[PDB]
């Protein structure tokens, strides 16, 4: 049916010096998506 | 201690008004890198010339003292400078702020009665250098007075040589950080800032540091259609229903992928580590077959010992063990390493760089490639192949073709493993990986000249030495800021064979680093450490020292690495030598100790610490049973023998103590702390008695501060022994024979790193043997370039590149070392260099009021200059033209810089005034004039031909 | 000339001295403003070299 496989832990640093983007509040509360802190696509 | 010229210890004695003079070489901000400039400043009544070096004077008015202990700690010096100068207090008020981190060097020389200056530093016959560092902080202080006389002082506030350490200097397995990548101004392209230029093309690091959740679908082949395993008992009943047979069947699988970005350790002699994913990944087909790729060590390590699957390992301990969990071969006295697996090993090799490993548990199957670092390793053929048939899930979901993982993904000096799990029922997730490795191979200096760098060290002295000479990982100290021979011997003083215990009394012999079960294992320090790079160099030096006792220090631009030890040749000091005061204090009761908790991580029970407690009863019976514990570090030691002995000698150590503080005077230039003193006062019974230098400050005045060190008889680490010949004094070695073939060729198109190229340099190695470096000298430039040698030099000349320096001459000077510190005759070469990067001629340049009726003539009584933009611009950042002006009869009036304007102005007033009067004294007025432009970049970019009309 | 500072210590005396303690801040660093758009090209100037003997 469903089968899930898992690694790492996400990184909460966040780099302030770049401006902000939607993505970081994607990444920073584990929604599902492609990317880092500082480029997250969420789909 | 320091030695200094035979001549200066003559000076010295027998001279008593010594000149003294501190010459100030303060670095001084600029907005480009590309452009550097120094303030020269004295303290002497006259501007000193050294090495063409005009030493201004009259501005620097004190200067604090050096203080240095045995104790490793960022020093600091703080000098003064007249706040009635304009220049200075222009300087600290607006701009204060951005001469922070900028370096200083203050040489403490010695004035001849000839105005000269009395070589004293033997490495190249100049002063001895008094402090050096960078700038942290500035002051101003006005105390006016309404009524008599007001002070403005101007402070600066410096750190010792210890404030470069504070840098965290550690490989990231960020894509952009490993790779260079400018820094994001909203754009991300190549910069020239990179560890190596060979990293710019590496993208071994791709992948990692980000994260991919997602409910992906794969359409897994097989159970969909064609014939069933199924048949029914009836013998013609049949299961006509189709499955377990290859037909593509769609599955939701919810994989979670988090490669973080976490600091590469450097580990050295044999610990475990754990692993950190840069790419994990699936079969595009099956989702049960996943490839996950760790980073575990730096540079070209050893091969790996075992990993650890989950909690694991794949060798057993011991024979319980090995019933337990049907592990392979054995560990406890056997020590298997991962080779036991591929074949029968009669030694306990490690693993082989580039080798697969297949290992059943009995819950599934695990494959394991061990990539050792190394400078030069091609791309992991396996994930190569599967990524040209696009085998990789998360490969066709992004999109990506066979560059997904291509050949340029040469992790390079990284020692990565890549581990393929079968994911199945028993094994039904990722279990996190650590291995057991053994450490980064590390040079051993033998004392002949002769290197060995094909294995890692547990010599604590050698391991302190490539971590501060590797600019990867490491503090960049080069090569030439070492006494080798006194580095070499400290490291035979830690290699002293300890009898305090038998070989065979410790079982896992190979995990302790023993590389062999028969030779003389048993030195008196060895460690086992994991140089976490996240933490401050600082910290990790403080680290390394804190296992032997050892200290470094730099006093007079020497790097001194040395521990407490006896010495057969100290230094007689007597107390009339001594000035008047003396202070001999008793600190016994307060440092008495008894006790030591010890911390070590033991192989044997898996790496996990024990708690173990060493302590002397005879000396809790003298402290009355009172517990006295020292905080003593066990983190880099994991035999257990070696830390008990540790342990054992520090109790013993710390029982006599006392301190003895006294001023010598300048006679005594160069004492170091952890020095060997003979102190003679006949008065309270001593005769050469024996202490170590704890504390030494060095004033201007040139009285030195010393603060002494009493122990007890024999308890010193290297008591009870008598130092050979050989190591005493340095044998006789014959003078270096110059390197040979030392010419310069151009290079005409030239970059690295996308800036100017300039040509290159190039000799051959000096015949003499022993050679360890090969230093040349550059106009100019006060930090001669040094290039070490390699054991393969003997055959194959060695080559240096120059790079930026502008068009015009240059002077270089070639001369090589030996270990002794003997320096072959310097070879010059005087040449001129072309510019770095050879730019385009400016376009058009002409005079926009010209004349209508002919051409070149100038009518309005101010000339207007106008010339196109130079092209290929955006390739260079900053860009300036020199403009100049000639007369009829050739006499230049002005060369006027111009930036970011392509439009000048001349003035009549300016031709009157600034150039009539100043070539001639009279006024007066040119008519015929005469223009030439050139097109200079700032990296040694400078235009070819000249531009006129 | 009118350098901008802010205080963070004033002492009152009886005497009537008031002693003050100013601190100092970068450029635009205040919640207040900053700087629309920093430049985006070199701002041009004239400089004039030195005359070879």
């Amino acid at each position: 049916t469903t089968q899930y496989l898992t690694l790492g832990e996400r990184q909460k640093n966040v780099d302030v010096s770049m401006q902000a983007s939607s993505g970081e509040l994607s990444y920073l509360r584990g929604d599902k998506g492609i990317g880092n802190a500082n480029s997250f696509v969420p789909r | 201690m320091k030695k200094i010229l035979d001549s200066a210890k003559n000076y010295l004695n027998t001279h008593d008004k010594l000149k003294t003079a501190c010459l100030i070489a303060l670095e001084l901000p600029s907005s480009s890198g590309s452009a550097a400039t120094y303030i020269y400043l004295t303290d002497y009544f006259r501007d000193v010339t050294y090495n063409g070096i005009l030493y201004r004077s009259g501005k620097v008015k004190s200067i604090s003292s050096h203080k240095q202990n045995r104790q490793l700690s960022i020093g600091s010096l703080s000098f003064t400078i007249t706040g009635t100068a304009e220049d200075e207090v222009l300087k600290l008020v607006q701009n204060g702020v951005s001469f922070l981190d900028r370096g200083i060097t203050i040489h403490q020389a010695i004035i001849n009665e000839e105005g000269n200056i009395l070589p004293v530093d033997p490495d190249t016959d100049g002063p001895l250098l008094f402090f050096r560092g960078r700038i942290t902080g500035g002051g101003i202080k006005d105390n006016v007075n309404t009524s008599g006389i007001g002070t403005s002082v101007i402070t600066w506030n410096c750190s010792n040589q210890f404030y470069d350490f504070d840098r965290v200097n550690g490989r990231y397995t960020d894509d952009a950080s490993h790779r260079g990548l400018e820094v994001v101004n909203g754009t991300l392209q190549p910069s020239n800032g990179a560890k190596r230029p060979e990293y710019q093309e590496d993208y071994g690091f791709f992948h990692s540091n980000k994260s991919t959740t997602i409910l992906a679908k794969y359409q897994v082949k097989e159970e969909r259609y064609k014939l069933q395993s199924k048949k029914k008992l009836f013998g013609l009943s049949r299961s006509y229903s189709l499955k377990k047979y290859y037909e593509t069947v769609t599955k939701e699988v919810d994989l979670d992928f988090n490669l973080a970005a976490k600091f590469i350790p450097v580990v050295y002699g044999v610990q475990k580590i754990p692993g950190i994913p840069i790419f994990a990944d699936t079969e595009l087909n099956n989702p049960n077959i996943v490839y996950v790729v760790y980073a575990f060590a730096e540079g070209e390590i050893d091969g790996f010992l075992d990993f650890y699957i989950g909690d694991s390992p794949m060798i057993c301990f011991d024979e319980t063990d090995s019933d337990t969990r049907t592990c392979f071969g054995r560990k406890k006295i056997v020590g298997d390493t991962m080779h036991r697996l591929a074949a029968g090993t009669s030694t306990s090799q490690p693993s082989v760089h580039g080798q697969e490993y297949k290992y059943n548990d009995g819950n599934g199957d695990i494959r394991i490639w061990t990539f050792h670092g190394k400078p030069d390793q091609t791309a992991a053929q396996v994930l190569v192949d599967i990524a040209k048939k696009k085998g990789f899930y998360l490969q066709n979901q992004n999109g990506n073709g066979p560059e997904y993982w291509d050949s340029r993904y040469k992790l390079l000096d990284t020692a990565y493993a890549i581990v393929r799990f079968t994911i199945n029922e028993n094994r039904t997730e990722i279990p996190e990986i650590s291995a057991e490795v053994q450490g980064k191979k590390v040079k051993v200096y033998n004392s002949d000249g002769t290197i060995k760098a094909d294995k890692t060290s547990l010599n604590g002295i050698w391991q302190l030495m490539d971590y501060l000479t590797s600019d990867r990982y490491g503090a960049d100290i080069t090569l030439d800021q070492f006494p080798l021979q006194k580095v070499i011997s400290e490291a035979k003083i830690l290699d002293i064979i300890d009898e305090s215990y038998q070989t065979s009394w410790q079982p896992y012999w190979r995990y302790v680093g023993w590389n062999d079960p028969l030779s003389e294992n048993r030195q008196i320090v060895q460690l086992n450490t994991i140089l976490d790079t996240s933490e401050s160099v600082f910290k990790n030096v403080q680290g390394i020292l804190e296992s032997f006792g050892g200290a470094i220090n730099n006093l007079s631009g020497e790097y001194r690495i040395t521990v407490e030890k006896y010495s057969t040749n100290p230094l007689r000091i007597n107390f009339l030598d001594t000035y008047g005061d003396l202070d001999l204090s008793d600190t016994t009761g307060r440092n008495k100790f008894n006790s030591v908790q010890a911390s070590l991580v033991d192989p044997a029970l898996s790496w996990k610490t024990n708690s173990i407690t060493f302590y002397n009863s005879k000396f809790k019976e003298q402290d009355k049973g009172l517990d006295k514990k020292l905080q003593l570090s066990f983190a880099n030691i994991t035999n257990y023998y070696t830390a008990r002995s540790y342990a054992d000698r520090e109790l013993k150590k710390s029982r006599y103590s006392r301190t003895l503080s006294f001023s010598v005077p300048y006679k005594f230039i160069g004492i170091e702390p952890n020095d060997p003193i003979a102190f003679t006062y006949e008065r309270y019974g001593w005769k050469d008695k024996f202490f170590l230098v704890d504390e030494v400050e060095n004033t201007r005045d040139g009285k030195i501060n010393l603060v002494l060190q009493e122990y007890g008889e024999d308890v010193f680490i290297n008591s009870e022994q008598v130092d050979n010949s050989g190591n005493d004094i340095p044998d006789i070695s014959n003078n270096v024979l110059p390197p040979r073939d030392f010419k310069y060729t151009p290079t005409p198109g030239g970059v690295v790193g996308a800036i100017g190229k300039n040509g290159e340099l190039s000799w051959l190695p000096s015949l003499t043997n022993n050679v360890v470096y090969y230093s040349i000298a550059h106009s100019g430039h006060v930090n001669p370039y040094i290039v070490q040698q390699l054991e393969n030099n003997p055959n194959e000349r060695m080559i240096q590149e120059i790079i930026g320096e502008p068009a015009g001459l240059a002077i270089f000077e070639l001369r090589a070392v030996d270990i002794n510190g003997r320096r072959s005759s310097p070879v010059t070469l005087s040449v001129d260099l072309n510019s770095a990067k050879n730019l385009s001629v400016v376009s058009n340049f002409r005079v926009v009021n010209t004349a209508s009726g002919d051409v070149t003539e100038f009518v309005g009584p101010d000339v207007k200059l106008a010339w196109d933009k130079i092209p290929e611009e955006e390739i260079i950042p900053e860009i300036y033209y020199t403009l100049e002006i000639y007369d009829s009869q050739d006499r230049m009036l002005r060369s006027v810089r111009i930036e970011d304007v392509y439009t000048y102005d001349y003035l009549l007033t300016y031709n009157k005034a600034d150039f009539a009067l100043l070539n001639s004294g009279a006024l007066g007025i040119n008519r015929k004039l005469r223009f030439r432009i050139r097109a200079e970049g700032e990296n040694g970019e400078q235009s070819v031909g000249w531009a006129t009309i």
